[PDB]
């Protein structure tokens, strides 16, 4: 009010932030996964 | 002076001068709650809704509405969208020059307290912040309905204005 225009304060919340990724499990659940990589570009086995 | 008084809100005319001072109160308080006339500051996502309402069929020319978008000939003013903090001392600014007997009413619930965007970095945590605000539509699409609604509750505080009761200063 008194500078008649606004200030930039540092931060104060009402309610501080909660994310809740937290809880998470390591390993990602899916799995491995097949291919659809062509049979030509893959590399040849020997033999 | 008497000890006990009657508070504002619990007063009832009993001098002849009170009489003429309510009716006059009453001619004043009508014009200022017929002819109505906010300014168009809607920005975003709360800003179609007061086109839909300007729509035919929840109409605000019936009621007198009409977005005079210049803020000297502006009555009050519809903080509408989100308030972001690089736009806020034009908030400030368009609050400024508006004649005296003005309001602000908060539609969206972006304007108050932040809304969905309450924890973003660049945005004001609503429109308090910035102008005293009066009446607050919820809703975040706040209804036509709403926000209509608001124009009543508006018109009611409209209605308690009492700017001749005043002068005899109850
Ligand atoms: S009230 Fe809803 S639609 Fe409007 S700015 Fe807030 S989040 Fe967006």
């Amino acid at each position: 009010e008194e500078k008649r225009r606004v200030v930039y304060e540092p931060l104060e919340l009402t309610q501080a932030f909660r994310n809740f990724s937290a809880g998470s499990t390591a390993w990602e659940p899916v799995g491995p996964g097949r291919d659809d990589r062509p049979d030509s570009f893959k590399l040849p086995t020997p033999k | 002076m008497p000890t006990d008084f009657p508070l504002p809100s619990q007063q009832k005319p009993n001098s002849a001068v009170d009489y003429t001072l309510t009716t006059l109160d009453a001619v004043a308080n009508w014009a200022r709650q017929g002819s109505f006339w906010p300014v168009t500051f809607g920005l975003a996502c709360c800003a179609v809704e007061m086109m839909h309402v300007s729509a035919p069929r929840y109409d605000q020319d019936r009621l007198g509405i009409i977005f005079r978008a210049s803020p000297r000939q502006s009555d009050i003013m519809i903080v509408a969208g989100t308030l972001t903090n690089k736009m806020a001392p034009v908030l400030r600014q368009v609050y400024d020059q508006m004649p005296e007997p003005r309001w602000v009413i908060s539609m969206g619930s972006c304007a108050n307290g932040g809304g969905y965007y309450h924890f973003s970095y660049s945005v004001v945590r609503g429109c308090d912040r910035i102008v005293p605000v009066d009446v607050y539509v919820p809703g975040c699409p706040p209804t036509s309905e709403a926000l209509m609604y608001g124009v009543f509750q508006l018109q009611r505080k409209m209605r308690n204005t009492k700017i001749t009761r005043m002068w005899y200063r109850k």
